[PDB]
């Protein structure tokens, strides 16, 4: 077919202007204007573990969020009995989640 | 929070938008400085001058 | 006139970079991004400039940046004291090329009525000024009329183009004195309003 | 070289060229559309003086941002520092390059769709990761720190929310989730997951509320401040056309996409984009930005199990009916 | 006019509603300051009323001596102390003034407000967030003039 | 289709021959990210258009913003152990290289000698991978969710501030 093969000449042109088109303005932007120099310019002007728990949850609940993208675009040919599988598997997450509220996991404010 | 408290955050979230909309409606209260003149009361301080007296001479 | 920072020199300016040249004027006096920096009650009359009643907005002048780096004009709104003289210079020196020095107020401009232990007198002892701004305070409109003057500084000055090719220096216009530009009008001014009334 | 295959070859290329112009001009103007808008709300008038109507404004922006001077910190990790507002930029770009914004007028008629949003939404929060880090700021490495955790606590639930326009249409290509909506627009349906979808999709374009260099303003931990002219453009264009992106997206997901009873199609979309667009503008103007610790929850504890209970419900009645 | 009170508990949102609350009875006492303002001089008739009244010191000899030493070299003040306390739009605002019996203050002592309410702040906000803190900072209703002199 | 195949293959060894040599983790950890697009490519070449799309959304997406969360948190900059360049010493790696290029070329001996029709690249459906998770693999998935909760427990219980 040559529509399929339009489409992905059209999306390779499409990915490739836009990423020479930023390219293009940075080198632009480097270019053109004139540079002075500063005494105090090149002056600037321990983080918590809640930060890497919010990351892990993100993470783990990805995961978990890649099996329900999985059920969720074949719900109709896994009828009543994937329902129940995938209910059962959404009850562990909201019981997880549930867990991780209770526990302060997901609590930033003292 | 509560579920009561989730719904009527979000009718006052309604509310401030509606609100503003509304503010979209209504007149402009700019001074369009400098083609439009900044009034000036009278005995406002801006810049210092020297006068005359009504028979042309220096008043100072 | 010009004066060039590498004295006072003549104009240096191919026709097509002169073109180039009012052409990036154009775009940096169109877009001049303040530096959000208050010291005192100037910045208050500042801030009022950019509210609804007078909408600094419509000269493309209200973007307002937080970071030195992001901003082109530092505005001096309000006193040097002493204690913050080092950061007002530290700000300033973190700002990058082309930037542009509004000192506002009589503070800013000379010290004013401060002339106190304690304050600087005039920014212009430590940082150099494009346009100073009498008043104390000087009214929002004073602000934007200070404005439309660094614009028209800004649209008759002499930069690079690019830092690789070309003469690197700057060259600022030396524009006429606007009391001497006004004299002819401010002195032929007779009867003006009586206080007693509205 | 007189084929018809050729011909449309070159036609469909030239056609994902004009979308993805109009993308980056529409994302642009948009930003000064946002001055514009912000001026209508607040009883003012915004830019209106550099050209008829302010329209010249954006072209004074960008020669202004282009002639200001090239600035990367010395101290600062020169290769991430460039490649973070290219991010930014190009993550939300190429997430456009599957929305059909006309029937015949797509870049890219993926089988995966929503599926390369999503991939480009976890290359956008590393734009803003990197930026934090490269500038060599330990304020701007803590607040991008805090904005990312906040993408995080967003994006968690930005695909699942996605979930019921899916499960409805029993695909994930956009063509096909338009044509499910022949009848009626998912957002009555897929009502509270086009709420959570338009709250993640605000958040991981870190737009107000959700915009940390405008929410801590005086810890001075925005992590844009060592960014100055194209670098900083970038990351303004390119938040605009994310902006774009979204409202296009939800468009197409939960308002039938181009379909329309009398305009042509592409005066729908762009109609429906647009009134999405003024709506970013009005959630700017009026809501008041809620605290850091509150919104993470906020995402974390209702919005996240609302995009679970949709998605089961929403499965639910689809079994209910398929008899 | 009347002066709200809070229930006993100062937030930032109990301390901005109070101001609203002012707002209203500022606006209550302006129409009474409209409707009732009373006919008579804008300067009192004392000898060191600084400067006298303008129309007298351009026609009358001795208002022009009064004004000529006032704005001059100044107004005698005999010594003495003074004080006045007054609710300034912040809090309360005090000047206590120790003349010597000059034309200018041998003292000028200013007690602003805004002082004490920075001075209060490491004991309120001890415990919170920073979010809390410059949200309080916004509710303190201060300026730094106010603070420094 | 092989173009791309080959191309992102080539990308992902160099991409990780850069991984593993390096000194700047930030710098590693996006030569990391580098690879997982390629071997995404690689996938998509294949026609496991789902393996993919995960493959960016979840390595390339979750699990590497983590790791460049724990670094930019722990604030790595000129460690002792960074600065010593022990693992660029001949005497270090000549050891673990030889031994991998052994057993690499043991397990391509075993590879060269496997049947081989080629791989058609038929695209394989995210549809048709979740009929398959919900029918025959439903125990996987119910306890991979077990899985992922258990390394969920064990991250907080260690990974916690007190
Ligand atoms: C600074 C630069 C950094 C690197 C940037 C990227 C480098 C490469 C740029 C050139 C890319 C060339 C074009 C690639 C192929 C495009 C066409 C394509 O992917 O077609 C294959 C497939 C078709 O699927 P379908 O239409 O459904 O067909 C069904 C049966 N034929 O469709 C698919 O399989 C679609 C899914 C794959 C799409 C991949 C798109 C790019 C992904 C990487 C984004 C990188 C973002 C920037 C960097 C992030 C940080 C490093
Ligand atoms: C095109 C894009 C836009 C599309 C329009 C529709 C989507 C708008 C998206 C806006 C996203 C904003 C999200 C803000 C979430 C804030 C949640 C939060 O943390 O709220 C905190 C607040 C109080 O929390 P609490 O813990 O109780 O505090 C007690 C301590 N003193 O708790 C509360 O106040 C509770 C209520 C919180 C807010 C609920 C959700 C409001 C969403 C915005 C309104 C949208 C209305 C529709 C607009 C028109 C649509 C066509
Ligand atoms: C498709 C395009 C169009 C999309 C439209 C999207 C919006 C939803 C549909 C329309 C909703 C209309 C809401 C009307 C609100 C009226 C404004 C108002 O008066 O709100 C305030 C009021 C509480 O008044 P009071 O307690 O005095 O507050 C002042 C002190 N804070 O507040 C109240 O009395 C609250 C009344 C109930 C509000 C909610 C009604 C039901 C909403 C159901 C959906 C759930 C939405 C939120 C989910 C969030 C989950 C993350
Ligand atoms: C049909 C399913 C309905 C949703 C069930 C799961 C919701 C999960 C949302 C969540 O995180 O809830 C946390 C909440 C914590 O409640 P807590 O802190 O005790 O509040 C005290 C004062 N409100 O905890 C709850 O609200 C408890 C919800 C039920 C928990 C048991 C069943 C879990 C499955
Ligand atoms: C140019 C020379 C090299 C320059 C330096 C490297 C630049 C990037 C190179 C890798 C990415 C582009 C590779 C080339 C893709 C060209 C498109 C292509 O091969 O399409 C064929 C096929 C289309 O799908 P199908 O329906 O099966 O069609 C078969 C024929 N009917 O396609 C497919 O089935 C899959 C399409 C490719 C997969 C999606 C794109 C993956 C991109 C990964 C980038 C990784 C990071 C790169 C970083 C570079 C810098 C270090
Ligand atoms: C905010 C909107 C962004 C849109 C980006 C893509 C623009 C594509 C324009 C296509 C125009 C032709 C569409 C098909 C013909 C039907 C409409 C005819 C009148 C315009
Ligand atoms: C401080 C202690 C450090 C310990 C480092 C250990 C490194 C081990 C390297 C092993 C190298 C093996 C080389 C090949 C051996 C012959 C082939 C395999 C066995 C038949
Ligand atoms: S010039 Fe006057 S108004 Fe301006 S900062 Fe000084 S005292 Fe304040």
């Amino acid at each position: 077919s040559t529509e399929v093969i339009a489409h992905h000449w059209a999306f390779a042109i499409f990915l490739i202007v836009a990423i020479g088109l930023c390219c293009l303005m940075l080198v632009g932007g480097w270019f053109l204007g004139g540079r002075a120099r500063a005494r105090s310019k090149n002056v600037p002007f321990r983080l918590s573990a809640k930060f890497y728990l919010v990351a892990m949850f993100f993470v783990i609940f990805d995961v978990e969020a890649l099996y329900l993208f999985a059920w969720s675009t074949s719900i109709r040919e896994s009828g009543w009995v994937g329902f129940v599988e995938a209910a059962i598997f959404i009850f562990v997450l909201l019981a997880g989640l549930v867990y991780l509220v209770r526990i302060g996991a997901l609590d930033w404010t003292p | 929070m509560t579920l009561k408290e989730l719904l009527v955050g979000f009718g006052t979230q309604v509310r401030s938008i509606w609100m503003i909309g509304l503010h979209a409606f209504a007149k402009r209260e700019t001074r369009m400085y400098p083609e439009e003149p900044v009034y000036l009361p009278p005995r406002y301080r801006g810049r210092i001058v020297l006068t005359r007296d009504p028979d042309g001479e220096e008043r100072c | 006139d010009y004066t060039l920072t590498r004295e006072i020199v003549t104009d240096p300016l191919n026709v097509f970079m002169g073109k180039l040249n009012d052409m990036v004027n154009w775009g940096r006096k169109n877009s001049i991004w303040p530096y959000n920096f208050g010291l005192s009650c100037c910045y208050v009359e500042m801030v009022t400039s950019f509210t609804a009643v007078h909408d600094v907005a419509r000269f493309g002048a209200e973007v307002l940046r937080a970071s030195p780096r992001q901003a082109d004009l530092m505005v001096v709104a309000g006193t040097c004291f002493t204690k913050m003289a080092p950061v007002i210079q530290r700000l300033y020196d973190q700002m990058l090329e082309p930037k542009w020095v509004i000192s506002m107020g009589a503070c800013a401009n000379s010290g004013g009525m401060y002339d106190i232990y304690s304050v600087v007198q005039g920014v212009d002892k430590f940082i150099p000024v494009d346009v100073y701004i009498p008043g104390c305070p000087p009214r929002p409109e004073a602000y934007m009329q200070a404005l439309m003057l660094l614009q028209e500084s800004i649209g008759k000055e002499r930069r690079p183009l690019s830092w690789v090719v070309g003469d690197q220096g700057v060259y600022r216009a030396n524009m006429q004195s606007e009391r001497e530009r006004k004299r002819g009008e401010r002195i032929a001014v007779t009867n003006l309003r009586t206080p007693d009334e509205i | 070289w007189i084929s018809p295959e050729l011909i449309e070859i070159l036609l469909t290329i030239l056609k994902a060229v004009v979308i993805l112009l109009v993308v980056v001009t529409c994302g642009a103007f948009m930003s000064f559309g946002e001055r514009r808008l912000l001026g209508l709300f607040q009883n003012r008038y915004g830019p209106n003086r550099v050209g008829w109507g302010g329209s010249l404004q954006l072209v004074a922006d960008m020669i202004k941002m282009f002639f200001k001077e090239d600035w990367i910190p010395k101290f600062s990790d020169r290769v991430i520092f460039t490649l973070a507002p290219m991010i930014a930029f190009t993550s939300l770009l190429l997430a456009f390059a599957i929305v059909p914004v006309s029937p015949g007028w797509v870049v890219a008629d993926l089988n995966i769709g929503i599926l390369f949003f999503l991939m480009m939404a976890g290359l956008a929060v590393y734009a803003v990761l990197f930026a934090g880090w490269s500038s060599n700021n330990k304020y701007s490495l803590l607040g991008a720190m805090r904005a990312s955790a906040q993408t995080l606590s967003y994006e968690v639930f930005l695909g699942l929310s996605l979930m019921g326009v899916v499960a409805q249409a029993g695909s994930f290509n956009m063509t096909d989730i338009v044509n499910s909506q022949a009848h009626v627009w998912n957002v009555i349906p897929q009502f509270f997951g086009f709420i959570t979808f338009a709250i993640a999709g605000v958040a991981v374009c870190h737009r107000h509320p959700f915009d940390q260099p405008e929410a801590e303003q005086e810890l001075a931990d925005g992590y844009h401040i060592e960014y100055s002219g194209m670098k900083f453009g970038l990351f303004f264009v390119g938040e605009y056309i994310g902006i774009v992106t979204i409202s296009a997206l939800m468009v197409t997901l939960f308002f039938g996409g181009w379909q329309g009873p009398l305009l042509p199609p592409f005066i729908w979309f762009a109609l429906k984009t647009a009134f999405f667009m003024m709506m970013f503008i009005l959630i700017r103007a009026s809501l008041p930005r809620p605290r850091y610790d509150q919104v993470m929850s906020f995402g974390w504890k209702i919005c996240l199990p609302l995009t679970l209970i949709n998605l089961l419900v929403t499965a639910a009645v689809i079994l209910w009916q398929a008899q | 006019f009347e002066i709200p009170v809070g229930g006993g508990v100062s937030d930032c949102y109990t301390r901005v509603m109070l101001k609203v609350e002012e707002l209203r009875q500022s606006l209550r006492i302006l129409e009474q300051c409209l409707n009732n303002m009373p006919e008579g001089p804008f300067k009192a008739d004392h000898p060191l009323t600084t400067p006298p009244p303008k129309e007298r010191t351009l026609q009358h000899i001795e208002t022009l001596i009064t004004h000529f030493l006032q704005v001059s070299w100044g107004p005698v003040m005999p010594a003495n102390e003074s004080f006045q306390m007054i609710e300034a739009t912040k809090g309360i605002n005090s000047y206590y003034l120790t003349s010597d019996g000059s034309t200018m203050s041998y003292r000028t002592r200013v007690r602003t407000p805004s002082f004490a309410h920075l001075q209060q702040i490491p004991a309120a906000i001890r415990g919170s967030l920073v979010s809390d803190l410059i949200v309080y900072l916004g509710s303190i209703d201060f300026v730094m003039s106010d603070v420094d002199r | 289709m092989e173009f791309a195949f080959y191309i992102c293959g080539l990308i992902a060894i160099l991409a990780t021959l850069r991984v593993i040599t390096h000194t700047n983790p930030v710098h590693a950890l996006l030569y990391l990210i580098i690879s997982l697009l390629a071997i995404s490519g690689v996938f998509f070449s294949l026609g496991a258009y789902f393996a993919g799309a995960l493959e960016i959304i979840v390595y390339a997406g979750a699990i590497m913003v983590l790791f460049v969360f724990v670094v930019m948190m722990l604030n790595l900059g000129g460690s002792e152990i960074e600065q010593e360049r022990q693992w660029l010493k001949p005497q270090v790696w000549i050891g673990p290289a030889i031994l991998s290029a052994i057993m690499l070329v043991v397990i391509v001996y075993a590879i060269l000698g496997v049947n081989d029709q080629g791989i058609d690249g038929t695209p394989i459906s995210a549809k048709a991978v979740g009929i398959t998770l919900f029918g025959p693999y439903v125990l996987a998935v119910e306890l991979a969710s077990m899985l992922l909760l258990a390394g969920l427990v064990v991250a907080f219980h260690v990974g916690r501030e007190e």
